[PDB]
DNA sequence: CATGTAGTCTAATTAGACTGCATG
DNA sequence: CATGTAGTCTAATTAGACTGCATG
């Protein structure tokens, strides 16, 4: 009814140009690489209630493994969460552009406590997407089987973004809008 | 006052059951040591030894927080996960992301989820295990997701085998300088059957290949017997390691079975002085 | 007045039962000299005994003039290789070639060390072979040791069938066998926690894994969490009698250990037969 | 010590004979009467003790393995064993002061392992005696000493298997092994005319 | 009528002698 | 620069059929 502004911390990935076209001395955290970032330095910057991150998209730029950034990702996670005396609301969003294969995808929903959602676009392109936020959990979305995602994953790997805008939009009545 | 209580013990890659040996012959009381292991060699051994005590619950990946937060309040929470993809003298290791190397990720998911979070301020210990010959980056990673930084000891003081480790933890005392004892083997000889020669007083780090009897790189054995040298027994090394003799000696495993076993464990009396604080703690015999 | 430490002769000593026998009854033992040469074995009774065995290798080495000077002795015992004895071989050679002459040897240092007529010094002896041999070769060794044997079953005071023949002069050794309460009359009282036998008794333990299977059909004779496995060393050890981890040495394997096993006395069955010594030397 | 004493006092021998019979050899160099005590017996298998007992005191004992032939039922360590036993059984006690001798012959019949397996129950190593122009030879265990003494002409064994390969390849002993009983007529009434 | 102090065969599977180099 | 909670490869050992039949 009343609401507050967003604080978001965003890791491996720049987000400001899809946030403030929904409608969000600015208030963003981007960490340029957070094998060095300690509980206290994520503390120390302002206290977010929506922390995001997300892997590379398919190319050939991986300095890391890939479930390196969820696990970073399920680290700095844990440091962001607020006691449970924060009376305000707190999401969390991690997603992956297809990156992470099966023995990956089944550690990514043991340690992120959820089954992720698969998003297609119609033309493809599609996103698999763990997250706490209520809407997205229960959104109506066209469904894709499982083995056309990866046989649309092949034939993306052999030629080698507006799909998350419509996720991060449900954040629009907890955070001021512009 | 308020008598202490026996202690709850969550053990992750439990192995050979070397934290329940210890906690005791300790005299520390245990209520529940919960156990999570997948290797049948592994758990024949516990299950015979300890008679059954030992609840043992498969997979550490079907470990769910749910199941941690009931099957608790868990007091001390132990592990070491596999090093073979993390330790150099493998090069075909596959580093901590992949292969048996992520299981690490494992130790620290259910560690956080056995902690009293804010508001309880009931004791609660916890200790994880690996080699210290593994890579730089490997080991700022393992401390930066346990938040703490890793304590050297080797098994060469107090006993009869070089043996050098990280262990992460919490445990009072664990930086305290080590002690030889009473009952702590320190020379070869001490741990060999009888009418057989130790060569030298100690031996080079046990690992599960048999070539890790051999005093060197030029092949060697550290041991006379009659008319010949001769390589270690495998019941000579489980008193080397600390474990009491034969103790391995279970479901007709051959002395390559028995030695994959050993040389993956922990060197008992290292472990016996690092539990040995918790004996404040909690009831005891 | 004054009993002396018993002087013992013990030929094919696999994996010195004798001696084990002679300390748990609490005869004091002065000297044990043993032939044998089966290194397994020799490393077995030089670790259990520490050292107190004196080997004097191959029996065919062991002259008159040896036994001269190494003795005098009290006891002998022993027991010859029957795989060319044994009608489970049909490859046998027969008691005149193969190993099955080993007998004599046995035959000949009995003699040697028998007291010069005249003495009348205590002098006991035991034989031991197998009761699955044939007719003539059992008759042979009979009118060669100038007695017959004594049939004894070690499922009277054991978990295992093992009909064995006896020859000797030990007293008593015709007597009837009674089970002591340290006997495990039954596979379950040797089984390693957690584990559950079918059968209440094996029959004969050899050398072969198949005797452990139970029938013409193999049989496995033990329950583990709903699941069927053979006997572990450890718990022949005590189907035997043995002490548990008595031949966990030298890093042999369970087939080896199972060949050292398969050989030997049962237990229970020789403490039967020794027990009446304790009387004619010295005690604990 | 076989010490000898006058002729007056010596007495016919006893002889226990096994395997093979030496009556037609014994009185051709007078040992024995002419006409009607030796005593022979083939088939040692059911002997015990008390029957050589009663089968009166012996004075020499004797056994031989079959010549080489198709004669050898028995494996060829039988003769040996079988032989040791026996001899035991008629040993005087050792209080009596008489000349008691024993003597195995082997008729090359013996291979190398059963060679060693006899010298180790005899307790001494054989004599090998020969004949002449290399006719025949036998190897002799005996605690006669004259014929552990005797010097023999050398046989070495590359001789004797040729002789035994041929001989049973072809096909009972000379009468130039007088010699191995010869040295026994000293000790023994000596029959004659 | 089953049993047996074994022995001979194989596939199957282990057991012993090699490669590899980052690290303190 | 000696060391090592390993892995790879191929002579070696081992499970599992079979063989055999005298003996009580
Ligand atoms: N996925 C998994 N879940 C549970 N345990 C596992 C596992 N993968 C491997 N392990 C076990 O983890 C152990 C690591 S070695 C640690 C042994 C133990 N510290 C001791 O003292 O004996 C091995 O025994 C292995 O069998
Ligand atoms: N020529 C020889 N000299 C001495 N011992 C021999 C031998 N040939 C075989 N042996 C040994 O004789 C033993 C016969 S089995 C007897 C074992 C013994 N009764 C026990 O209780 O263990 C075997 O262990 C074998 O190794």
């Amino acid at each position: 009814w009343r609401r507050q502004p967003v604080r978001v911390l965003s890791l491996f990935e720049d987000i400001k140009k899809e946030l403030t076209s929904l409608g969000f001395p600015g208030q963003l955290k981007h960490v340029v690489d957070v094998t060095d970032t300690v509980r206290k330095d994520v503390e120390e910057w302002g206290p977010f209630d929506l922390v995001y991150g997300a892997t590379p998209p398919l190319g050939h730029t991986c300095d890391r493994p890939p479930s390196w950034y969820l696990f970073q990702f399920h680290r700095l996670l844990q440091y962001a969460r607020p006691k449970p005396g924060s009376p305000r609301p707190f999401f969390w969003m991690f997603v992956d552009n297809l990156v992470l294969n099966k023995e990956d995808l089944d550690v990514a929903s043991r340690f992120l406590e959820m089954e992720p959602v698969t998003i297609p676009d119609v033309h493809q392109n599609a996103v698999r997407v763990w997250s706490n936020i209520p809407a997205i959990r229960s959104r109506h979305w066209a469904l894709v089987s499982e083995e056309e995602l990866s046989l649309l994953a092949q034939n993306k790997q052999s030629s080698k973004t507006k799909l998350v805008k419509n996720c991060f939009l449900p954040l629009r009545e907890y955070f001021k809008y512009f | 006052a308020e008598k202490r209580k026996p202690i709850r013990v969550l053990s992750l890659f439990d192995g050979i059951a070397t934290g329940l040996l210890v906690l005791k012959d300790l005299g520390i009381q245990v209520d529940r040591y919960i156990a999570s292991e997948v290797c049948e060699d592994s758990i024949t051994v516990g299950m015979v030894r300890h008679q059954g005590k030992i609840m043992y619950v498969g997979d550490v990946r079907s470990v769910t927080q749910k199941h941690i937060q009931e099957w608790g309040p868990f007091d001390l929470v132990i592990g070491g996960s596999p090093c073979n993809d993390l330790s150099i003298v493998n090069p075909a290791r596959k580093g901590l992301y992949e292969g048996t190397g992520r299981l690490f990720f494992e130790f620290y998911r259910l560690l956080h989820d056995a902690r009293p979070k804010e508001g309880d301020d009931r004791p609660f210990f916890w200790l994880f295990e690996n080699v210290v010959a593994m890579g730089v980056s490997d080991k700022r990673d393992i401390s930066r997701f346990l938040e703490s930084n890793p304590v050297m000891i080797d098994a060469k003081e107090v006993s009869a085998a070089h043996r050098a480790r990280y262990f992460w933890g919490n445990l009072p005392g664990m930086n305290r300088p080590l002690a030889s004892t009473v009952n702590d083997k320190l020379e070869l000889q001490e741990c060999l059957e009888h009418g057989r020669i130790a060569k030298f007083s100690k031996v080079r780090t046990i690992t599960t290949r048999s070539n890790s009897i051999k005093q060197g790189k030029d092949q060697h054995f550290p041991v006379f017997m009659n008319e010949k040298e001769d390589i270690l027994w495998c019941t000579e090394m489980e008193r080397v390691f600390g474990f009491p003799v034969h103790y391995t000696d279970v479901s007709n495993m051959s002395h390559l079975a028995r030695q994959r076993l050993l040389g993956r464990s922990w060197s008992v009396p290292v472990i016996r002085h690092l539990f040995a604080p918790l004996k404040e703690y909690f009831a005891c015999v």
